[PDB]
């Protein structure tokens, strides 16, 4: 049964070898969207420094994961800060995003998951894609009305270095009134307050999305990495078995044969 | 231009704006992630309380 | 390895097969017959000559699924297709 | 700091980062946003115009379908836009003429269809205009 | 139609999903157990708790785990393996599953696990 | 120089082809058949049916698979294999090449098999 051992350990080194391609291939366009993106929230985040933008105080849980189903810690540590959140705010709505956010809100409160959409990770972050889906949120349930909003989001640092951080969003009521937003002024006809949130959602959004695809690709290449490291070692240790064994056998069977003679 | 009324959202209105300036535009310019702007799958079908997901329209 | 010299071939049955369930347990990869079904009746070869081929793609995507991942469309089926067969 | 800095950062690819310039004069939702230098505290949702981003050197001309520029205190005017375009790509006949009314089909589509795509009407038509 | 078709296809369903996890043993050793199918997951698990179940308290081998000994009922047994492999105890404990009667007394090893682990 | 000088650059490609063809082969069954670069797709679809067209009935295995046997020459199916690769029989379709003779025996499959689509 070691054979059969040995041979398996190494059909799935080969499976984890195409996984790391696939891997590859989808971590190119999550960086390449993540470059932008990061770019695009620094500038309304710029605003958002520019005038102080706390948001104070019905309140959405959202958590950050693409269209795969976990990958060591991708979807782990997202799900145990959509269960503190399900603690702390039983009444919050959830943002089911992708497929295994999904699941993982699905799986908390039945009243809170608003939305259920699937396979947002198909590719690498779209900016008309995190709109569409930004707009859908801005007109679902009234989003927009939704006081605060913390995004439970990725914050990988350079491999793995990260969780499902919760950051707040400035909104309608609170991108107006802030303390500090009597520097940038506004005007009553442009009704800016709206715009300013919805655009702040769009570029928190977008980068944030962008930053866990890249962060799951490297869960794809830093959970499955690892498991690429096992194999190697189940492997190394199968091959000193095996061929152990077959010498061993070889042996014993000139000795039965001397031994016969 | 009509987001005032009864668009979606300013991400609906500013999106649509992108799908016809790339259409403004041929394939020297318009990128492969432009594709996917425009070829969007994800598929929007809004739970609800008792986790009711109705239907995955593409969003 | 005499016998599997000698005699026609084998059904190798594995104690894995009989113990998946399959019983019995041709182990339909692991098995062989030289002679093959030039020596069947037509009426099972007409329908043979796709099951062998379906049961060789579903070795194909055995390890696949093994994985427990996703894949193309392709592989589902390959995957839906064999575990039925 | 001196001049003026730009952060043309939108959703698709990012253009500008914080680099000095002499006008980025834009068609802001109320108006035409002719921010020249440094500029004043004040941020505004933008309409599909013209920004033609007058860096120390030529003023470059690209038809942008929308955005918001923050004119920070430090003379830094972030435009998170959502389309690029360049002084060349961006001006074009067939494709500023058929599009757009090829589009007007849509527009037979229901009421809240119609109401959407009533920005596409006019999208294309603005980067006929401000090609020159 | 020795012991009755139920028992049979118990015992076939049985050593499926015990198969199914020394099959998938490899891997979740190399990869884990979120690597693979959340199908595959819940009969690891419920397997787990199958090969948990397995043994049992044996009136002599007292010596040893310190129980007094269980003997489990054959039709009891059955009935048991087949609710277990059906979920009708699946969120019970699996250390409460180890050295026990029927799923019987696995229920009241799970109530006890329920006082005092906590 | 012992195996012709066309015979060693078209099997240098067919080899390497293969191989790439080997090396698409994991790829094309993971996430579909197209992440490969226009040349890269040229190969999958130039090899994936140079690789079927490895086949060859046999003059002598008659008796079983009912198919009148192929004996195609070195000047034969050495330019064969070169045209598979050149891409000048491209059009023709999956089983056309394959199971069949000659580059030129490539031409019939399809045009006589087509008849039943027309």
């Amino acid at each position: 049964e070691v054979e059969m051992r040995l041979k398996s350990i190494k059909n799935i080194e080969k499976i984890t070898k195409t996984m790391k391609i696939v891997a590859s291939t989808r971590l190119s366009k999550a960086e390449k969207a993540k470059i932008s993106a990061k770019k695009m929230d620094e500038a309304e985040q710029l605003f958002y420094k520019n005038a102080e933008t706390k948001n104070l105080d019905k309140e959405l849980i959202v958590a950050i994961t693409s269209d795969k189903g976990l990958c060591g810690s991708i979807h782990s540590q997202l799900a145990k800060a959509v269960r503190r959140h399900l603690n702390d705010q039983p009444n919050a709505d959830i943002v089911t995003i992708g497929d295994k956010i999904k699941m993982q809100l699905l799986r908390t409160h039945p009243n809170n998951i608003k939305l259920s959409i699937n396979g947002i990770g198909k590719d690498a972050p779209t900016f008309q894609e995190s709109a569409l889906i930004a707009d859908k949120l801005l007109s679902v349930m009234k989003a927009g009305t939704y006081p605060k909003i913390s995004i439970f989001y990725n914050d990988p640092v350079s491999s793995l270095s990260f969780e499902p951080s919760e950051k707040p969003i400035f909104n309608a009521k609170t991108i107006e009134q802030s303390p500090s937003f009597g520097k940038f002024e506004i005007d009553t006809d442009a009704n800016v307050p709206r715009d300013l949130f919805e655009y702040t959602l769009a570029n928190q959004m977008l980068t944030a999305m962008a930053q866990g695809y890249a962060a799951e690709i490297s869960a794809r290449r830093n959970a499955m990495d690892n498991a690429s490291k096992n194999a190697g070692d189940m492997i190394n240790r199968y091959s000193i078995l095996y061929n152990r064994t077959r010498q061993a056998v070889i042996t014993n069977e000139l000795v039965d044969i001397i031994t016969g003679a | 231009s009509a987001w005032r009324k009864a668009g979606i959202s300013y991400a609906a209105y500013l999106n649509v704006a992108a799908q016809a300036i790339r259409s403004s535009l041929k394939t020297e310019l318009q990128t492969a992630s432009v594709l996917n702007r425009s070829q969007t799958d994800a598929f929007y079908t809004q739970y609800k309380n008792g986790t009711a997901a109705s239907e995955p329209t593409p969003i | 390895t005499n016998v599997i010299s000698i005699t026609d071939g084998q059904i190798f049955l594995e104690a894995e097969l009989f113990y998946k369930g399959i019983r019995p347990a041709i182990n339909v990869g692991l098995s062989v017959s030289r002679v093959g079904s030039a020596a069947q009746v037509k009426a099972l070869k007409q329908v043979a000559g796709s099951l062998k081929l379906f049961l060789a793609q579903y070795r194909e995507v055995a390890a696949f699924a093994q994985f427990g991942s996703d894949l193309d469309a392709s592989t589902k089926q390959t995957l839906v297709r064999g575990e039925r067969l | 700091s001196s001049g003026l800095k730009l952060q043309f950062a939108l959703p698709h690819e990012t253009l500008y980062s914080g680099s000095e310039v002499t006008q980025v004069n834009l068609p802001a939702k109320s108006g035409r946003i002719g921010v020249l230098a440094n500029h004043v505290p004040t941020v505004e949702q933008l309409l599909p115009g013209v920004v033609e981003v007058m860096e120390g050197s030529n003023s470059k001309k690209f038809f942008i379908s929308g955005g918001f520029a923050t004119v920070q205190p430090d003379s830094q005017l972030c435009v998170t836009a959502i389309e690029a375009f360049p002084l060349e790509s961006f001006s074009q006949e067939n494709i500023k003429n058929l599009l757009a009314e090829a589009k007007k089909n849509v527009s037979s589509s229901d009421a809240r269809e119609a109401a959407e795509a009533a920005i596409q009407v006019e999208v294309l038509e603005n980067l006929q205009s401000v090609l020159k | 139609a020795v012991v009755g078709q139920e028992h049979y296809d118990v015992a076939s369903k049985v050593q499926e999903t015990l198969q199914t996890y020394k099959s998938l043993q490899d891997i979740i050793a190399i990869l884990g157990m979120d690597e693979l199918s959340e199908q595959d997951k819940l009969t690891v698990e419920r397997a787990r708790k199958i090969q948990r179940f397995l043994s049992q308290p044996f009136a002599v081998a007292e010596v040893f785990t310190g129980i007094p000994g269980k003997l489990v009922r054959l039709k009891d047994t059955v009935a048991s393996f087949k609710a277990v492999l059906e979920g009708k105890y699946d969120n019970i404990p699996e250390h409460a599953f180890y050295m026990v009667g029927g799923i019987e007394d696995v229920v009241a090893k799970a109530e006890k696990l329920a006082a005092e682990a906590n």
